[PDB]
């Protein structure tokens, strides 16, 4: 309070704005990895924003969708604006993410004070996965069939109420108008949870504040926001549209199937069914195992080690520039990641089985190997002292 | 005690099972 | 929460006394050597495993199909 | 008319000599064949490729 | 225990080079790098240090936060006077454990707890 | 699929079914065999779904 | 030099003529743009317009 | 080897660049190959009569374009079908009643819709072109079936549809010679269009946008470097050593 | 109070001036 008003800022009907958004501290040395995170949430309207004026002209009917989706390309002002934006922006919403997440691991932001920050941000991807899965069926073409059929049948190895799991999620026998209809109005849902859920996980790390380069203590050097991190964060969000426009007036078919323009058949199968990019690592550990319900029991421990990673405790550095060995590691563990999203799209033959099932075993070595310098490293005061 | 504690917080694991078969009865498993 | 008692002495200029511009293509091959001769162990483990990977696969698949060749 | 596509990959051949010889070889190993089973596909699949290549440069600029 | 220690080992005493370099362009001792917010311990060993330690620990941790927002380093001079590894907080840290250690096999609530976020 | 697979059978490219002709599996993780319904002749050669 | 202090004596001391010029010079930018892409275009394609079709008006 | 074909070449469209554009009169000579060679067994049936004009005809020559067909219309004050002369609203007509009818005048095979044909297989304009002009003769040791015929460009070796761009098969109505390969290429910059019938409207809109982004780019270089260089260069004093 | 009015004129042309300025587009000038 004071007597009399001053800056119109410092009022309350703009402090939860002032505080969190124009004057809040933050540490000075912050890089250009710290700025995928407004441009992630820039992502998330963009798709809210064009579905919206999609789903104004489309028909969830089986009789009426593919050709609902070549009627807003041909025959409404601007439509083949509005689904080039929708189809590669949500591969600009997974590229921008991919790269938020391995700065936190770099830098080792799960850390103490930070683990519920950590793992509200794993629920996000989790909503992200359903959410774009969800979504590529309403176009009904012969990816949009044959994919929602190996990913929904896979749930028939769980004991003995799965058959009764997957009959209920499919609303019959088979994947049919039932089930179009049901994933189109869990489609216009579920974007609204993933708002909520980003306003929740910015609560938490405005309690703390945020993390540094160095890993360090920083309170004795802070600036604030605005200007400084705003027009840098301005320098990012003109450097992505140019890069989001040359995805949409010069290559808008690069990142798709062709087989998603033949319209869905049943009775033939297509000879090779792979997922988005943005899937195929996934992908392939589930393929990975010769067991179909030990496949479903390879991907929730994938969700298990990565909600599990802020729980173990000694470690007082936390940045890997400091760090020589654990850095060797996360270079090692970003090559395997890409190669396993490579044996994602291949045919399940020889010679990709082996070189298919050693990555799924690396990829899980990382998470066991993290808390042994947990131990090995906090003797280093007490031998290297002079 | 402690053991009165547990020997307590075990049967909630069962008043939720009489609650657990009490609206749904799965049934296959 | 966001106090440390501190002593310090800092100078500062004004934005409107300074050069803005010319200080990025200043002494660029000093600054190109500066970071390649300090992460040349962090794109050796990034690109080694993946070259060596894509010429086994490569050199499986060309005698398979020279052994299938009536 | 002759065709502008068939003249020129009668003058692509003094170029791939190589790929042709390796075809008129493989018809040689299944002369007289005996149970079926011994075919030609893959020496037939790398000449096609050769001449494709440079039909593919000079064709366009030669149709109206 | 037998492989981390650098005057019977090899390869630990390369480790201890890489991090004592990585140390001085910034003018760091290894001890700045122990968060108070990490472990709310370390928050309890600085309470009991002399004032004047505290403040040269605070005023390095500035020097190297400028240092990085410059994208430079310390100059020649000034590097050859560091020195990482000569250590003000390990015994201190040791102490308030094993103090812990005491009060939990014997019955006792603990001093200072962490809020649940 | 059809003409293809380990033996020619029917090649299931989804998670990697190679199936024989007999129906049976050989190599995959299908847990049964493939269903058996009723069916016989009239005279000749249409048997009734 | 002489023409900085000058375009600054005149217009922006205020803040509403600012955003005429802004406004206003958004159109004459997007106009000159708009037209050197227009001609741009139809030099690298001549004869391959609509109105280049020799049997145009006569189907029959 | 011969599993998922041969691969097909790369040839030089008139429409590959980013300043490239259809050619029209091209456009026009190819919808003459579609409706005297190919719309007897292929249907389109998303292209209607109206998305021609301005495109490669003028309005008054689809108005009688499109009055040759005759098409079923709606129940009268009688409550029976009809026939009407075509307008311009019209579809292109159906060769065949359903996709039964369609089997069973083919030996059974498919003929597919066109209307999308270049986008929905790989490399699919190179692909269209080398198939049409592709229909050789089989290599030593292969067998190919009665009513099936030897294309390698067919994933198989083995396609259901007999070779029909025969020398002099159109009349061209400019005086072209009407080549196998003349033919080949006008279908395809036909069917290149059908699929894709804003790419004039894309192209030129991706340049006008591209360019002035990369202006705000230069402004916002400098605008982050002017607020930041009284930090950038200030002095400090602290009083430690070591 | 009197400038306060003007300077409510002058952006109170800019509307005028700037929604006579993104629809009907005299855009020789
Ligand atoms: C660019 C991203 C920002 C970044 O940190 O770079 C990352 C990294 C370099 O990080 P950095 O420059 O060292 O960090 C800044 C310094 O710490 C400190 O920075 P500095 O002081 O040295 O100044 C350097 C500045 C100099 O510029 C200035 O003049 C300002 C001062 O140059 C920049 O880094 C500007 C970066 C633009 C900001 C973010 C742009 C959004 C990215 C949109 C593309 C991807 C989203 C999808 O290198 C990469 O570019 C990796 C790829 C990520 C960008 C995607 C573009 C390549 C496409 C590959 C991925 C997509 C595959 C599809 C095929
Ligand atoms: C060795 C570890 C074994 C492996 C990990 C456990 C199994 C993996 C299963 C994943 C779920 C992890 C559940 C563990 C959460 C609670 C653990 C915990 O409380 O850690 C204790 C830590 C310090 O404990 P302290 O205050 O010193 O007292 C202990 C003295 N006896 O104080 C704290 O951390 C609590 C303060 C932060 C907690 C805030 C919530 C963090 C997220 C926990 C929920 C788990 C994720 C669920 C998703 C959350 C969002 C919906
Ligand atoms: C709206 C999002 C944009 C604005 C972000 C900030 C919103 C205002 C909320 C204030 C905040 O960020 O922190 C609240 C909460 C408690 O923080 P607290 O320690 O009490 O406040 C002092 C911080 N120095 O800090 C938190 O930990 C919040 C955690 C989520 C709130 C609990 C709900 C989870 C329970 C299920
Ligand atoms: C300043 C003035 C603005 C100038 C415009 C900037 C030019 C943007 C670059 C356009 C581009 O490189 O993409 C074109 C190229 C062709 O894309 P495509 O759909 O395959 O067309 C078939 C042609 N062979 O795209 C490709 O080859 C696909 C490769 C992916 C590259 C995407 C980045
Ligand atoms: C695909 C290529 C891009 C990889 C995507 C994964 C995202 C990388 C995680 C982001 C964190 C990060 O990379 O930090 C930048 C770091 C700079 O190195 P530095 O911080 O100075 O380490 C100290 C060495 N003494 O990184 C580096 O060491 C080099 C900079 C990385 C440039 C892209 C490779
Ligand atoms: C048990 C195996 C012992 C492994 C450690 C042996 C070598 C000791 C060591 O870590 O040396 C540090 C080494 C390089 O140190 P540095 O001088 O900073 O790098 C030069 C490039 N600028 O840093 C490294 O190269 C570490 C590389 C990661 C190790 C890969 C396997 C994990
Ligand atoms: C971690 C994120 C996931 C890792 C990337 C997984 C994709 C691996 C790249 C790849 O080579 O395959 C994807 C795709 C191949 O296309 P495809 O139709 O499957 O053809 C068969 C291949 N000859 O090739 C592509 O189209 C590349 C797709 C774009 C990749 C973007 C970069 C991914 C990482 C960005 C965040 C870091
Ligand atoms: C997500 C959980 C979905 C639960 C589910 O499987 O749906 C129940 C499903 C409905 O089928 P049902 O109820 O048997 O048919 C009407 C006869 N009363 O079938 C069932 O009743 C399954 C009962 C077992 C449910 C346990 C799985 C949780
Ligand atoms: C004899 C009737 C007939 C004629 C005339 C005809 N087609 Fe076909 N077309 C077919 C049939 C039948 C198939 C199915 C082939 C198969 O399934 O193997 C087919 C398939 C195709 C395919 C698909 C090839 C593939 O890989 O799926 C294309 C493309 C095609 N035709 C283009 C054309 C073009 C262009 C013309 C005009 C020169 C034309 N057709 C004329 C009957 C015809
Ligand atoms: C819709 C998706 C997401 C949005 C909008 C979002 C938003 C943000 C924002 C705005 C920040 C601010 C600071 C910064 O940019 O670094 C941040 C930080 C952070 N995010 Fe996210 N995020 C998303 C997804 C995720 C995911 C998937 C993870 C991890 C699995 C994650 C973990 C973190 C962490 C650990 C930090 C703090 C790191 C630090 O301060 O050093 N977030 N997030
Ligand atoms: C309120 C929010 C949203 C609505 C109403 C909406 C609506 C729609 C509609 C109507 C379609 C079908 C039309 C088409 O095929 O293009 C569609 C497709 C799709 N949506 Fe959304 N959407 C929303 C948000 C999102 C989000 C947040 C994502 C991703 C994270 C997403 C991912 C997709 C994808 C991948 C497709 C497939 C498009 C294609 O490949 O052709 N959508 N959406
Ligand atoms: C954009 O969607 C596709 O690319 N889809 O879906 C039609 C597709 C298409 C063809 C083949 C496979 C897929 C799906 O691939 C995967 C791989 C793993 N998941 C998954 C999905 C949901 C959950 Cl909870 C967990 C895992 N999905």
């Amino acid at each position: 309070m004071r007597n009399q008003r001053f800056s119109l800022l410092k009022q309350p009907i703009s402090s939860t704005l002032n505080q969190h958004l124009i004057d809040y501290p933050t540490p000075s040395n912050l890089s250009y990895w710290w700025g995928f995170g407004s441009l992630a949430g820039i992502c998330l309207v963009i798709q809210i924003v064009t579905g919206v004026f999609l789903a104004m002209h489309y028909t969830p009917h089986v009789d009426l969708a593919f050709n609902s989706v070549e009627h807003v390309m041909r025959d409404v002002e601007g439509g083949w604006l509005l689904r080039y934006m929708h189809a590669n922006g949500a591969s600009m919403f997974l590229i921008v993410v991919h790269l938020h997440i391995f700065r936190g691991l770099y830098h080792a932001s799960y850390s103490s004070p930070r683990e519920f920050v950590r793992c509200l941000g794993v629920v996000i991807f989790l909503l992200m996965i359903v959410t774009a899965f969800t979504g590529y069926v309403p176009p009904w073409g012969q990816m949009s069939f044959w994919g929602a059929t190996v990913i929904t049948s896979l749930a028939s190895a769980i004991p003995v109420v799965g058959d009764t799991i997957v009959t209920w999620l499919w609303g019959g026998f088979s994947v049919d108008n039932a089930t179009l209809n049901r994933f189109f109005s869990l489609h216009h849902l579920l974007p609204f949870i993933l708002v909520g859920a980003s306003l929740l996980h910015l609560a938490a790390l405005h309690q703390y504040g945020s993390n540094n380069p160095l890993g360090v203590h920083s309170e004795m050097d802070q600036i604030s926001f605005y200007p400084y991190f705003y027009v840098k964060d301005l320098v990012g969000w003109v450097a992505f549209a140019i890069f989001f426009s040359i995805w949409i007036f010069y290559a808008p078919n690069v990142l798709g199937h062709p087989d998603n323009y033949i319209p869905a058949n049943p009775m033939p199968t297509p000879p090779h069914i792979v997922p988005e990019w943005y899937f195929l690592p996934i992908h392939a550990i589930l393929r990975s195992i010769p067991d179909k319900s030990g496949g479903v029991a390879a991907i929730a421990p994938v969700f298990i080690c990565l909600l599990a990673l802020p729980f173990f405790k000694s470690m007082y550095v936390r940045s890997s520039s400091f760090r020589p060995i654990h850095q060797g590691i996360f270079w090692l563990l970003l090559a395997d990641r890409l190669l396993l999203g490579w044996i994602g799209c291949q045919p399940v033959e020889a010679p990709f089985v082996t070189i298919g099932q050693i990555p799924p075993l690396v990829f899980f070595l990382f998470f066991a190997i993290t808390p042994i310098p947990g131990r090995v490293g906090r003797g280093i005061p007490n031998s290297y002292t002079d | 005690i402690q053991p009165t504690d547990v020997k307590a917080a075990a049967m909630w694991g069962v008043a939720a099972a009489t609650g657990g078969l009490y609206l749904i009865q799965p049934w296959g498993w | 929460k966001g106090f440390v008692p501190m002593k310090a002495v800092t100078y500062g200029l004004s934005p409107f006394q300074q050069k803005i511009m010319p200080g990025l293509w200043k002494d660029l091959p000093t600054k190109i050597h500066h970071k390649v001769s300090e992460n040349w162990i962090s794109a050796t483990l990034l690109l080694g495993p993946l070259v060596g990977v894509y010429s086994y696969v490569q050199n499986y698949q060309e005698k398979e199909k020279l052994s299938h060749r009536y | 008319p002759v065709d502008q596509k068939k003249y020129l990959e009668e003058s692509c051949k003094p170029k791939c000599v190589k790929a042709l010889l390796e075809y008129q070889a493989c018809v040689k190993r299944i002369q007289g064949d005996e149970t079926g089973n011994k075919h030609c596909t893959g020496q037939y699949f790398d000449y096609w490729s050769c001449i494709d290549k440079c039909v593919a440069q000079k064709l366009f600029s030669k149709l109206k | 225990q037998s492989f981390i220690d650098p005057k019977k080992n090899w390869f630990a005493a390369q480790h201890m080079k890489a991090i004592s370099k990585r140390l001085r362009r910034f003018g760091l001792r290894y001890d700045d790098l122990y968060d108070p917010y990490y472990d709310l311990d370390v928050k309890e060993a600085l309470n009991r240090l002399p004032k004047e330690v505290v403040d040269a620990r605070h005023q390095r941790l500035k020097r190297a936060m400028d240092l990085s927002m410059k994208h430079e380093y310390l100059p020649e001079d000034l590097q050859a006077m560091q020195t990482p590894f000569r250590g003000y907080l390990q015994e201190m840290l040791a102490l308030v454990k094993r103090e812990k250690a005491e009060r939990e096999s014997l019955g006792g609530l603990p001093l200072y707890q962490r809020t649940i976020p | 699929l059809p003409n293809a697979g380990d033996f020619g059978g029917w090649f299931c490219p989804c998670h990697g079914s190679h199936y024989d002709i007999s129906g049976r599996i050989r190599k995959g993780p299908a847990p049964y065999n493939l269903e058996v319904p009723t069916y016989t002749f009239l005279e000749e050669n249409k048997l009734l779904i | 030099g002489g023409i900085f202090e000058a375009l600054y004596k005149v217009l922006m001391r205020r803040n509403s003529v600012y955003v005429t010029f802004v406004i206003a010079g958004a159109f004459v930018g997007e106009r000159a743009v708009d037209y050197g892409v227009h001609k741009l275009w139809e030099h690298n394609n001549v004869g391959k317009r609509y109105e280049d079709i020799s049997v145009l008006g006569q189907r029959q | 080897e011969a599993e998922h074909g041969l691969a097909c070449p790369s040839y030089p469209w008139p429409h590959q660049g980013i300043l490239s554009s259809y050619d029209h009169a091209s456009i026009r000579r190819g919808h003459q190959v579609y409706t005297q060679v190919c719309a007897s067994c292929h249907s389109m049936s998303l292209i209607s009569y109206r998305d021609l004009v301005g495109v490669a005809y003028t309005e008054e020559e689809v108005k009688a374009m499109a009055a040759e067909i005759e098409v079923v219309d709606g129940p009268n004050d009688e409550g029976e079908m009809f026939t009407r002369p075509g307008k311009l609203s019209d579809r292109f007509p159906q060769p065949y009643a359903n996709e039964a009818a369609a089997r069973f005048a083919n030996g059974g095979a498919y003929p597919p819709d066109l209307s999308l044909i270049t986008k929905a297989p790989h490399n699919g304009q190179n692909y269209v072109f080398a198939l049409l002009t592709g229909y050789r003769d089989p290599p030593a040791g292969v067998s190919i079936r009665e009513g099936l015929h030897y294309n390698p460009y067919f994933p198989g070796g083995a396609i259901a549809m007999p070779k029909m761009l025969n020398d002099g098969a159109v009349e061209y109505e400019d005086g072209t010679p009407a080549t196998e390969s003349q033919m080949g290429k006008d279908v395809v910059s036909f069917l290149s269009w059908a699929a894709e019938p804003e790419m004039e409207e894309r192209k030129l809109m991706g340049f006008k946008w591209i360019f002035v982004l990369t202006l705000a780019l230069l402004q916002a270089g400098y605008y982050r470097r002017l607020r930041w260089s009284v930090l950038k260069s200030r002095k400090l004093v602290l009083d430690v050593v070591n």
